[PDB]
This record gives structure tokens, C-alpha cells and sequence, in this order.
């Protein structure tokens, strides 16, 4: 999930 | 795609350049508690997570992947990821690890924290093999996103996917030898070299795991607690 939102970043 | 089509020399100042800065330890240092150097590493290591996922989308060949497999890898490799940069810093420190400038722990300080010293010797004992080899900032760079594209290839159409991962494992090969022979190794000596810079990711797998365990095991204790980040790619094991 926060790994989601920071690769997507 | 753009990965493949670079050459040797292009891959590694590409590598080179995506190199994640060195961070700083919180300063608030005087002997540590179990809690406090617990507090002090988990703090440093969430916010080398996030300065490690925006160096991953910088390795030639990572960004290609879909989203799914660019989270597995990073699920999958991000402790050794953490482990190799840890040792690498360390490499000019014989006997001690340079988490940060500002905190660098000797082997009796890993005390401090119980089953840590155990993991300590090994990353001790991998920076002095470093050492010994002469290992090169090139040759660190490479290894590292060999351990990226490697760690979760076994464990996934996603064959086209691995192929490609495959493919880019094999341009950063062709990198590290390209290295060696413009160091002037002989053939022999490059695939000698090269074979002992891989048998050292074994290594580094089982510190991954141990060290897994360890934090798995202060997890369950709730001696400090770990940060959103840390858990989710704690859980993912
Ligand atoms: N004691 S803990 O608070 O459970 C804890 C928290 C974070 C971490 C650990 C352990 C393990 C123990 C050995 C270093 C390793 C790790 C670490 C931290 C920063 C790095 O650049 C590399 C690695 N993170």
C-alpha cells in the first residue's frame, strides 16, 4: 500500500 | 527495451547515478539502551526504505515491470538491499558498521540488542570478504541491482516478465566483466572474480533471512514499535 503510493510517486 | 541497449560503461554510470545518498542517525547519543538503539536503527532504516524505492525506478530495466512485480522484488529484496549498502559504508571501518556517520557500531554495541550480535558478525564478516576482494564502487552497484532483479524471480504472462528481468541480469553480467577486463584481469581471473562476487549474494540471502527473523521476533515483543513501512514489507514475508 505505502509501497504503492511511493513507487507510484 | 532501454536497458538492453545500453552499453557497459553506459549501465554503470547509470547505476552510479542512481546511487541513494547516505543518511544521518537522529543526534537526540549518549550509551544506548536496547529501546534506543532498537528506536534509532528502525527510524534509520524506514527512512532508507523510501530514498531505496525511488533508487529501484532508476535502475535500467526495474521501471518496465509492472507495478505488481516492481512491489514483489522490493518485498522480496529490500533487507539485503538495506544489508549490502550497510556493508559496503562499512568496508573503510574494519570492525565496526557505519549505519550512519553519526552511528557507527562496533561488535559489543550489537549486544545491546538480543540475537543482534549474531547478525552483526555476519555483516562483519561479509564486509571484510568486501575488503579482502578489493571490492570496487562499480562492482557494489551492480551487485546491488543483481540482488533487486533476483531475489523474487523465482517466486512470481509473468514468463515474458522474467525473461525480460532475466535479459537485464544478463546485461549487468556483461557489466561486471566488462569491468574486470578493463581493470585488466585475465579471462580466468574475471570469471574467477565474478563467480566469488556472486557466491557473496548467498550470503547475503541468509543475512536477509536471519535478520527477518530478528525483526519478526521484536515485532511480537512490541519492545519499540515499527513504522508503517517496516511492517508492510515485514508482512510480505
Ligand atoms: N532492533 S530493531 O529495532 O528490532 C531493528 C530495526 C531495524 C533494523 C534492524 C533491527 C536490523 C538489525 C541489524 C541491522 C538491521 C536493519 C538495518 C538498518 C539500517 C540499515 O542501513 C541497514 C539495516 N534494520
Amino acid at each position: 500500500k505505502i509501497l504503492h503510493r511511493l513507487l507510484q510517486d | 527495451s532501454l536497458a538492453l541497449s545500453l552499453t557497459a560503461d553506459q549501465m554503470v554510470s547509470a547505476l552510479l547515478d542512481a546511487e541513494p545518498p547516505i543518511l544521518y542517525s537522529e543526534y537526540d547519543t549518549r550509551p544506548f539502551s536496547e529501546a534506543s538503539m532498537m528506536g534509532l536503527l528502525t527510524n534509520l532504516a524506514d527512512r532508507e526504505l523510501v530514498h531505496m524505492i525511488n533508487w529501484a525506478k532508476r535502475v535500467p530495466g526495474f521501471v518496465d515491470l509492472t507495478l505488481h512485480d516492481q512491489v514483489h522484488l522490493l518485498e522480496c529484496a529490500w533487507l539485503e538491499i538495506l544489508m549490502i549498502g550497510l556493508v559496503w559504508r562499512s568496508m573503510e571501518h574494519p570492525g565496526k558498521l557505519l549505519f550512519a556517520p553519526n552511528l557507527l557500531l562496533d561488535r559489543n554495541q550489537g549486544k545491546c540488542v538480543e540475537g543482534m550480535v549474531e547478525i552483526f558478525d555476519m555483516l562483519l564478516a561479509t564486509s571484510s570478504r568486501f575488503r579482502m576482494m578489493n571490492l570496487q564502487g562499480e562492482e557494489f552497484v551492480c551487485l546491488k541491482s543483481i540482488i533487486l532483479l533476483n531475489s523474487g524471480v523465482y517466486t512470481f504472462k509473468s514468463l515474458e516478465e522474467k525473461d525480460h528481468i532475466h535479459r537485464v541480469l544478463d546485461k549487468i553480467t556483461d557489466t561486471l566483466i566488462h569491468l574486470m577486463a578493463k581493470a585488466g584481469l585475465t579471462l580466468q581471473q574475471q570469471h574467477q572474480r565474478l563467480a566469488q562476487l556472486l557466491l557473496i549474494l548467498s550470503h547475503i540471502r541468509h543475512m536477509s533471512n536471519k535478520g527477518m527473523e530478528h525483526l519478526y521476533s521484536m515485532k511480537c515483543k512490541n519492545v519499540v514499535p515499527l513504522s508503517d513501512l517496516l511492517l508492510e514489507m515485514l508482512d510480505a514475508h
